[PDB]
DNA sequence: TTTTTT
């Protein structure tokens, strides 16, 4: 009962600052007209698109997985006016799970679904146009003319679609696990925002407010990557990008026009951590403190071989986690042992979508022969997986193998965070004791902000 | 109708030792006396005895010995080219020979004594000594003497040094030496040996660079020491006419060496070389060459000296240092060889009897005494301590106490033990060693000499005989119980000691003096003429009357272990301490700092509360360690000075394979091994043998945090005895030094 | 007149309701006057007290006058019977999200639903947990129920009605006190929550610590103020049972009385220097006064003459092989005298061994036979010199061209003059100064000297690695050093108490070197002190360290500057450890003077002539007629941060043995390594069947052995990972239930694998 | 290497 107690009474600032973030009025001018969604919808390339800014507010929620962020998002929903999304369906769904188990949520959906994304949308080329920013100091209005030309093939479909949906009753937009987003939706969401107001001239747009998007996610545990596939070469090309929260913070132009040093909450405490050693390695994982000896001493308790893990035999009902897609069809394999479109595409290609024809995850790490968890609205064992695809669920007990040379710590800190106790934990080789490319560079940035006297902490 | 002349021995040598025809369990030996007559003039004579077998087992102890390895031993040793260092294989062997030749020379041809009038008959006939006799005329020539000199580098290879290292742990690095020489005598044959014999008439010195050559200098010549003399010999064994070349000193009698860096493989050495330019040409009989020294056995010895047992038939006295005093331990070397035949200290325990008789002597001494200590012998378990004294953990004072000692108690028990077991000796003329004890005993007050003779020939003689050491502490025993009885009647109180000496205390007011006397006078009066009732009752009679030494009068005591004990006499400031052990330089100065630091402390009598007085103590202890431990630093350098003498018995570091290249160094170590604990590099602490490297010596800084440690661990032990033996007990005085100033080495 | 708010769920029936009449005073109504209105309003009896009843983001009408209708809605009211259509035409959730108690039931749904917003107050912004939380403390005296039912055993809301409506958390006093309780309750955590977040925001601010520190303090300072054992306690005192707030049974908190009383008692520990050095530091000092003082510094000193001006250097300066054998040369000429023989660690320890060496009156030292001269007087200073391509080569000197090296940065007496006339000041002066600056080759180009354990330390030398966010002025930094040493100052007139430090006079000394500002901080250990040992000084500079990151004027300064409030790194003060001069490069940056002038330097131009003496910037430096000197020997040894020792408290009074107890289950170094081998050999050839047969005859061999850390390398190796030179090892540490964690490390001498770096392979239980 | 949106 006293569990709840730091939230309960930490949580207040954080409301009593939401309350004037979405109740500020903007002058006359600045807010968006519709002749300027009109325009959009006229223009064909994006690159005649007028340099236009969008207001818009952040509020800042962060920490660990189990840091208990979503005790503030549901205070949040039971006093505050908000549209509750989630960056994943089955974030949308646990957060659904967890605002109904104390009052009554309506449905929550995907942010995708609140500006409107369809089918068609899918599987469109989503980073095609260039773009030469007239920055350093980048404009908050060049940057957002990045992600609408990043967003061209969605953007123009949304707006020449559009011109009852949910942002037409609300400013305060909670998406949740927002790492999991790429930085060019941030701006898409603010100017979906707008455009939704325009069309119905909703009474917000007539009391001249703006969004405010309260982006609760772990900024050290969740990565967004694009996917681009070459027609020719067949190749398709996974890089890694910039998610709406490493966007928020590293960015000098967002942290100054969003103010987001009094506009950053950071949730401090785990509540499943009994052991005084697993809550320190995650401490020195999500944080960026110098590895030591003793935790490499400690780490060393984990380690099993690689011909332990992977034989089927060992570790019944441990999920194992693998850095490759092809490693888990092989595991799964071994512990199951124990015409118009080709012809009109051919044409046009100037001449691996097995993966680009279904949802990835099952599609690649798949051997089709069963022995589970429901994936579409394609079922997964949920035995083994990826560990990009590790950080979206929690898991009970892990066996992680390591691929040497492609150790990333922050891979590293994301599996072996995904189980509450360290008793149930095995791994391939020490990341801590093997060559280990770590980029701590966001680390400093939450250091610095757990440095500042404008940011909440709540434990 | 036998020959008759008058002269003094002035030394006895074996020249063969042989097994005659139709032989098989007695062999003769055939004896060198260097005779001189008056005036200084001396005439080479010979005698022959016969020992049997039996008295040869006697004298070793056991059956295993024989006379064929007798024999053996005794024709390697004919030649020292082909093997010199003979007694090295069985050393035990030729003690009791030597022992056995000397008994059968008494025996057979009568009493003999060194440097002392004798009448000599001989047989022309046959040609050697028939009867010896005491002369009672004649002011006996002075024994003269001669100084010598002698240096030698024998290439010794130092690998077979550390292999002969390893097989007997523990062994004296003399002896690996002395082994590396038996083993290859050809590395005897080049050394660049120097000999200087200086004497009163001409003096004499040689030089070599290979022994066998010719020297590079010369000086005097042989024939001036020397007078070379063929001598005809008609023995019982040999009917054959048999001549024998001996080298007869003239001018001087025996030999002065310094005992500082004697090297016995030097002497050696020269003595093989002039065996083998003297008996190069042949027509004659070839003498012993055998040598007996604490050199010659693995474990060593703890007093030096070199046995003269066959050629050159001169006796040569290492007299170590005492440079001050030196005419006094040449003169004790001399008393030391006159007395006791020359036996002392190479025969050992046989001087006095065989070996083997004690086991009958102690046997026939428990008989004559009283019943009650017949029984009080039977009944001694090592350190019984039958008798009322102080526990270990107390102190007294301020009472008048005193320390009483009686000189010589043991040997002189022994004595006494002797004659009474002598009517049990086989052989009534086989009591002559027994004549040598008593004339040690009652000679022991007047000259020191004879005391560190008896303070040696005892506690080896209770080591050939374990059951005599249940006897004397038996008597002993029966000593400490009538000094307690009569202790009460003087007013004494047995506090503490170890038998012949005692301290206690007295029953009278503290602050009169001029009565003190009287009683502490009294009480040594009446506890010396009970114990001597005691003995006499016991049978026991001392040669030498008894007498109880004051050895000092004190007001306060204090006792931590059973053998330590500090006494202070406050009106004079005369102090005592014993049971610290002085392990070298440094425990010196820690015992000079704890009877400071235990003068200062029980001055402080001022009237205060016992719980006051604890720690004003502890203050001033802890006050003198820092002021120990800071003058440690300046001497810091000096690892001579934390240097430990381990003893051969007692677990030591590993020697370095570099301390087996000292050359002429590695001789010196007979006893004690001096160890300084080095820390080379870092964490790692070695020990390096102090007196095996040359000097001046370059070492890394020497590990004063590991001999600081011991050395404070025994002064807290005194301090904890003190400090819970004056004032309340329950505190053990500990300095933290591994804190406080340990930054000052480490 | 009396207006009640009711919800229903369907006749109608009514399970929650708030009665309450218009304030006739403005500025009226007191706690325990609201408190007498509503105990009025809720009739004891049963139902309300008026004539005429009104009843009627937010969480959630008909007149009754007439006696029929007051009748029946006081019947619907009191009991729970369900108000007919007629009367009011003629004028599991629940169960589930509102408590399974009946406290909650009906107090909750009141206050949560019909009472929160329209009293306003806090409690109108907190959620349904926090109130039900609120509630459950809101602990009044329970009388049983007179029907007995239990709260699970409603199915409709015709029971719900009923156990609300008939319940005695209704219509009395507990009606009457749980809405003001609420407010007084969230009144009195938010006064001591406040406080203490006050405290910490301060704390965080100006904390100014290592990255590693700020974690265990941001994390423990919380569990302190919000723990299981204060928040209980917080929440026990404010827990009431009298809902009359005249004699209510909550008395101030024992949370906010207990950290202030612990840790934030000691917040302000690391708050302020002065508090930082008497609970962090606990100094070790042993006075040495007489002939001992003037033994002490030349035993522990370098040489008087070895940083003394000479025209040409002296001394063994070779690479990594040819001083490996030129040092087993020496040692060829020194074993015969007493030196045991030692068949870049090795070298480095050797080398700084025979420095150390002390001469023995007369007699030339020991360093002597490497360095090849007479006149050489030990102790001695050691260099690393890093060359191109590579190779340390280690030199070891008796005197050195130190003029030359300094020249280019020595300024005449008559240029510092000149300058301190047209700039008569301390700031802008030192910038007008500043403004104004094969082995035995690279002897003078890179140097790093090595630090000596068995010599005593007589300055100060802090490397101070600043990281930067942008490019700086000059100007910025070099009051940040004047800043710095005011802090420095006030940290050494704390660690050595009797000294006399003037922060005014006292001659800091610094030099300078995208990336970093290199920056070399050395000062003089006052007289009459003289520090010894490596912990030492790493406790001085952690003092330092933690005594600048306290001056408001540096953090101001710098602080805009610096990503990692880390200045000062302390492990260059390890044995063996390198740490590059003064006037020396890196094979990139000369490290060249940077002159803070002290604000009353009475001495300018000596105060420049003296950063081009070497004794300035020498750990081991002669000191600069001692009557006596104090050795601070020690400042406390492993400086478990002053929070985690607090970290380290709790960590056991909270969560709950080492290595060598441990072992004393198992009987206990190589017997009991084997047996745990023989366990190794059966699962080897399981796991990796390449090499299985293998380390089936192998012997274990200590080779690092540590207090939680016993490796054996296990000496007959081929690498079982990346099968192609490597050594096996095997591990002994704590395992995950206080066991023993032993593990298989294959260490690989080839690329693939970390050269030279440990790597574990399987951990077993034992 | 690398998921995810209908
Ligand atoms: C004794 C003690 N106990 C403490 N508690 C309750 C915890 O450490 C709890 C916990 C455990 C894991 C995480 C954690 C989880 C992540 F996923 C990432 C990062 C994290 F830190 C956070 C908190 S704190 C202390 S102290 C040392 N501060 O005195
Ligand atoms: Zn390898």
């Amino acid at each position: 009962a006293f569990l709840n107690f730091t939230s309960m009474h930490g949580v207040q600032p954080i409301l009593k600052r939401i309350r004037e973030l979405s109740q500020q009025q903007l002058d006359g001018a600045q807010v968006p007209h519709l002749q300027w969604f009109r325009d959009v919808a006229a223009l064909e390339s994006p690159a005649g698109l007028p340099l236009r800014e969008f207001p818009f507010a952040v509020y800042l929620i962060t920490g660990n997985a189990g840091s208990g962020k979503s005790t503030c998002v549901q205070t949040i929903n039971e006093v505050l006016d908000c549209v509750v999304t989630g960056a994943t369906r089955i974030a949308a769904q646990n957060m659904y799970a967890k605002l109904s188990g104390a009052f009554l949520s309506r449905p929550i959906n995907t942010i995708f679904h609140e500006f409107g994304f369809r089918g068609n949308h899918v599987q469109a080329q989503l980073g095609q146009y260039p773009y030469t920013l007239t920055s350093n100091p980048a404009s908050l209005e060049d940057l957002q003319r990045r992600d609408l030309t990043y967003y061209w093939e969605v953007i123009l479909d949304l707006t020449k679609r559009a011109l009852l949906p949910a942002f037409t009753r609300s400013n305060v937009i909670v998406i949740d696990e927002a790492g999991l987003l790429g930085r060019h939706l941030l701006t898409a969401v603010v100017y979906c925002w707008w455009m939704i107001n325009a069309l119905y001239h909703t009474p917000q747009y007539a009391a001249r407010l703006r969004p405010v998007l309260v982006c609760v996610g772990s900024p050290t545990q969740t990565a967004s990557l694009e996917s681009t596939f070459e027609h020719q070469k067949l190749r398709c090309s996974v890089r890694q990008s910039e998610n709406v929260l490493t966007y928020l913070i590293c960015n000098r132009t967002l942290r100054e026009y969003a103010r987001l040093s009094y506009s950053w909450a950071i949730f401090i405490n785990n509540k499943r951590c009994v052991e005084h050693e697993f809550g320190n390695l995650m401490k020195v994982l999500e944080y960026g403190l110098p590895i030591t000896e003793e935790h490499m001493q400690f780490v060393d308790r984990f380690v099993v071989p690689e011909n332990y893990i992977t034989n089927p035999a060992n570790l019944p009902g441990w999920t194992r986690l693998f850095s490759s897609h092809k490693e888990v069809s092989a595991y799964m394999a071994k512990l199951h042992a124990y015409v118009k479109e080709f012809d009109e595409y051919r044409r046009l290609t100037h001449q691996a979508n097995a993966s680009r024809i279904t949802n990835y995850s099952q599609s690649q790490d798949q051997d089709v022969t069963y022995v589970i968890a429901v994936t579409a609205r394609g079922i997964s064992s949920k035995l083994a997986m990826t560990i990009t695809r590790s950080q979206g669920l929690s898991l009970d007990k892990v066996a992680i193998c390591f691929t040497p040379g492609n150790l990333r710590l922050n891979s590293a800190y994301v599996a072996m965070s995904r189980t509450t106790s360290s008793e149930f934990l095995r791994m391939n080789l020490n990341p801590l004791r093997e060559r280990h490319e770590r980029d701590d560079v966001i680390s400093e940035h939450i250091l610095s902000a757990l440095r500042d006297p404008n940011v909440v902490i709540v434990y | 109708d036998i020959v008759w002349v008058e002269e003094s021995v002035s030394a006895i040598t074996l020249y063969a030792v042989w097994l005659p025809p139709r032989a098989r369990e007695y062999f003769h030996a055939l004896v060198y006396f260097v005779c001189r007559n008056a005036a200084g003039e001396g005439r080479a004579r010979f005698a022959e005895v016969s020992v049997t077998a039996t008295e040869l087992r006697d004298f070793y102890g056991s059956a295993d010995v024989s006379v064929q390895a007798v024999v053996a031993a005794a024709r390697a040793a004919t030649t020292p080219a082909a093997s010199p260092l003979e007694p090295l294989e069985n050393p035990t062997l030729w003690r009791a020979l030597y022992a056995c030749v000397l008994a059968a020379l008494e025996r057979q041809t009568g009493p003999v004594a060194l440097f002392a009038p004798l009448r000599i008959g001989s047989d022309p006939r046959t040609g050697l000594v028939v009867k010896v006799e005491r002369a009672s005329w004649g002011p006996p020539a002075a024994p003269r003497a001669a100084l010598l000199v002698a240096e030698a580098n024998i290439d010794i290879d130092p690998m077979a040094l550390a292999a002969r290292v390893a097989e007997h742990p523990d062994a004296r690095l003399a002896w690996a030496r002395l082994a590396a020489i038996r083993d290859t005598p050809q590395c005897a044959s080049a050394a660049s040996l120097t000999v200087n014999i200086t004497t009163g008439t001409a003096l004499f010195a040689r030089e070599y660079q290979t022994l066998a050559f010719p020297p590079i200098k010369k000086e005097g010549a042989f024939g001036d020491l020397v007078e070379v003399c063929e001598v005809g010999l008609r023995p019982r064994g040999h009917p054959q006419r048999v001549t024998a070349r001996v080298l007869l000193p003239r001018d001087y009698d025996y030999f002065v060496s310094a005992g500082e860096k004697f090297s016995a493989p030097a002497l050696v050495a020269l003595f093989r070389q002039w065996h083998t330019t003297v008996h190069a040409a042949p027509g004659a009989l070839a003498p012993v060459f055998a040598f007996l020294g604490p050199e010659f056995e693995v474990r060593g010895g703890p007093v030096p000296y070199f046995a003269v047992l066959g050629f050159p038939g001169w006796p040569t006295f290492t007299v170590p240092a005492t440079a001050e005093s030196a005419r006094d331990l040449v003169r004790g070397a001399a008393a030391a060889y006159a007395a006791l035949l020359g036996a002392w200290p190479a025969v050992g325990a046989r001087v006095v009897l065989p070996p083997r008789a004690w086991p009958g002597v102690a046997s026939a001494a428990a008989g004559c005494l009283l019943p009650a200590v017949r029984e009080a012998v039977a009944r001694w378990h090592p350190a019984t301590k039958i008798i009322q004294l102080l526990d270990p953990p107390a102190a007294v004072g301020p009472v008048w106490t005193a320390r009483f000692c009686f000189p010589g108690l043991r040997a002189q028990l022994l004595a006494a033990l002797a004659d009474l077991g002598g009517s049990g000796l086989a052989d009534p003329h086989g009591r002559t060693g027994l004549a040598r004890l008593d004339a040690l005993v009652v000679a022991a007050p007047s000259e020191p000499w004879a005391g560190a003779v008896l303070e040696r020939l005892v506690p080896d003689t209770c080591n050939a005989c374990p059951a005599l050491r249940q006897l004397l502490g038996g008597v002993m025993a029966a000593v400490c119980l009538q000094i307690e009885e009569t202790a009460s009647s003087v007013k004494f109180a047995v506090c503490g000691g170890d038998g012949g000496a005692f301290w206690g205390v007295f029953n009278v007011d503290p602050q009169d003096a001029d009565a003190a006397s009287g009683v502490i006078e009294d009480a040594r009066r009446a506890i010396e003429t009970a114990v001597g009732a005691v003995l006499r009752a016991n049978a026991v009679r001392l040669r030498h009357p008894l007498c109880l030494a004051l050895e000092g009068v004190y007001t306060h005591a204090v006792a931590w272990s059973q053998a330590g004990v500090w006494f202070w006499n406050s009106r004079d400031n005369t102090d005592h301490l014993g049971g610290f052990p002085l392990r070298g330089p440094a425990y010196t100065t820690a015992a000079g700092v704890v009877r400071d630091t235990l003068r200062r402390v029980l001055g402080l009598t001022t009237a205060c509360v016992p719980e006051e007085d604890a720690l004003t103590a502890r203050g001033l202890m802890e006050d003198a360690c820092d002021r120990l431990i800071l003058d440690a630093f300046n001497k810091r350098l000096d690892a001579e000075y934390w240097s430990v003498r381990v003893s051969p018995f007692e677990a030591s570091d590993p020697l370095p394979p570099t301390a087996f290249r000292g050359g002429a160094l590695l001789d010196a170590e007979h006893y004690w091994r001096r160890v300084v604990r080095v820390c080379p590099g870092g964490g790692e602490s070695v020990g390096v043998p102090v007196d095996l490297y040359p000097r001046p010596l370059v070492l890394p800084p020497v590990d004063c945090a590991h001999h600081l440690r011991e050395i404070l661990r025994e002064i807290e032990l005194v301090f904890t005895g003190v400090l819970a033996g004056v004032w309340g007990e329950g505190g053990k005085f500990v300095y933290p030094f591994d804190d406080k100033m340990s930054f000052l080495f480490a | 007149p009396v207006e009640v708010t009711a919800l229903y769920a369907t006749p109608v029936y009514i399970f929650s309701y708030d009665a309450y009449t218009h304030d006739g005073r403005a500025d009226g109504p007191t706690e325990q006057d609201r408190f007498e209105e509503s105990r009025a309003l809720y009739q004891a009896s049963g139902g309300l007290n008026g004539d005429s009843f009104r009843v009627t983001r937010g969480r959630t009408v008909c007149r009754f006058e007439r006696a029929d209708d007051v009748a029946a809605l006081q019947d619907a009211l009191a009991h729970g019977t369900p108000l007919q259509p007629d009367h009011i035409a003629a004028t599991f959730w629940f169960l589930s999200k509102f408590g399974p108690d009946e406290k909650s039931l009906v107090l909750t749904t009141r206050y949560y639903l019909l009472q929160a917003q329209r009293l306003g107050g806090a409690g109108a912004t907190y959620d349904l947990q926090a109130i039900k939380d609120i509630c459950a403390t809101y602990a009044i005296p329970h009388a049983p129920r007179p029907d007995t039912v239990s709260a699970a055993s409603l199915t409709s809301f015709a029971a719900i009605t009923r156990f609300c409506c008939t319940s005695q958390y209704a219509r009395g006093a507990a009606a009457a006190g749980f809405p003001l309780y609420v407010e007084r309750r969230i009144a009195a955590d938010v006064r001591e929550t406040s406080a203490l977040e006050k405290f910490i925001t301060h704390d965080r601010s100006c904390l100014r610590v290592s990255d590693r520190e700020f974690i265990t303090y941001i994390y423990l300072a919380h569990f302190e103020c919000f723990s299981p054992p204060r928040l209980a306690t917080h929440l026990r005192a404010v827990t009431t049972h009298d809902p009359n707030p005249a004699a209510s049974t909550e008395q101030p908190s024992p949370l906010g009385r207990e950290a202030v009383e612990q840790f934030f008692c000691h917040v302000r520990a690391q708050l302020n220097i002065g508090e930082y050095v008497k609970h962090n530091v606990t100094p070790r000092e042993t006075v040495l006064d007489g002939d001992t003082a003037k033994a002490y510094l030349r035993a522990r000193t370098y040489a008087p003459g070895a940083l003394t001006p000479a025209p040409a250097y002296c001394g063994a300066v070779d690479s990594a092989t040819k001083m490996m054998g030129r040092l087993a040369d020496a040692e060829k000429l020194l074993v015969p005298r007493g030196w045991p023989a030692f068949a870049t660690c090795g070298i480095v320890k050797r080398l700084l061994r025979l420095a150390a060496t002390e001469q023995q009156g007369p007699t030339p030292p020991a360093i002597a036979a490497l360095i090849r001269n007479a006149a050489v007087q030990t102790p001695l200073p050691v260099y690393r010199i890093s060359m191109v391509p590579t190779g340390q080569a280690f030199a070891a000197l008796a005197w050195d061209d130190w003029a030359r090296i300094t020249r280019d940065a020595r300024l005449a007496e008559a240029v510092v003059s000149a300058e301190a006339a047209a700039h008569p000041d301390h700031g802008a002066l030192g910038r007008r100064l500043t403004d104004r600056i094969d082995a035995g080759g690279q002897m003078y180009v890179n140097r790093n000297e090595i630090f000596n354990g068995a010599l005593a330390i007589t300055n100060i030398i802090l490397d101070l690695d600043i990281a930067l966010k942008e490019p700086v002025p000059f100007r910025r930094l070099h009051e940040a050093l004047g800043h710095f040493r005011r802090g420095a100052l006030a940290a050494v007139q704390l660690l050595f108490p009797a000294a006399r430090v003037d922060p005014d006079a006292y001659p800091c000394y610094f030099f300078k070197s995208t990336d970093k500002i290199g920056l070399r901080v050395c000062m003089p250990v006052p007289a009459p002190y003289v520090v010894h040992g490596s912990l030492t000084m790493r406790g001085v500079a952690r003092v330092i360290q933690q005594a600048v990151l306290l001056d408001r004027d540096f953090v101001e300064a710098i602080g805009s500057y610096v990503k990692n409030f880390l200045l000062i790194d302390t492990g260059v003060y390890a044995h063996g450890h390198s740490l590059r001069l003064p006037y020396f490069a890196k094979i990139c940056g000369r490290l060249l003077p940077v002159f803070v002038i002290p604000p009353a330097c009475k001495d300018v131009p000596a105060f420049v002539a003296a950063h081009a003496d070497p004794r300035r910037f020498h750990f081991h430096a002669p000191p600069t007629s001692p009557r006596e000197i104090r050795v601070l020997h020690s400042l406390g040894g492993d400086y478990v941060s002053f929070f985690e020792r607090k970290a380290s408290r709790n960590a056991l009074e909270h969560f709950g043995e080492t290595l060598t107890e441990v072992l004393g289950r198992y009987n206990v170094v190589e017997g009991f390594a084997s047996e745990l081998l023989g366990r190794i050999v059966a699962c080897i050839e399981t796991h990796f069947p390449e090499h299985a047969g293998e380390y089936q005859a192998v012997s274990v061999r200590r080779a690092v052995s540590k207090d939680d850390w016993v490796l054996l390398q296990l000496v007959p190796l081929s690498c079982l990972r990346f099968k192609h030179t490597a050594r096996t090892f095997v591990a002994l540490s704590v395992g995950a239930n206080n066991r023993l964690c032993v593990s298989l490390c294959q260490q690989c001498f080839a690329a693939k694998c970390d050269s030279n770096r440990l790597h574990t392979l399987f951990t077993i239980d034992a």
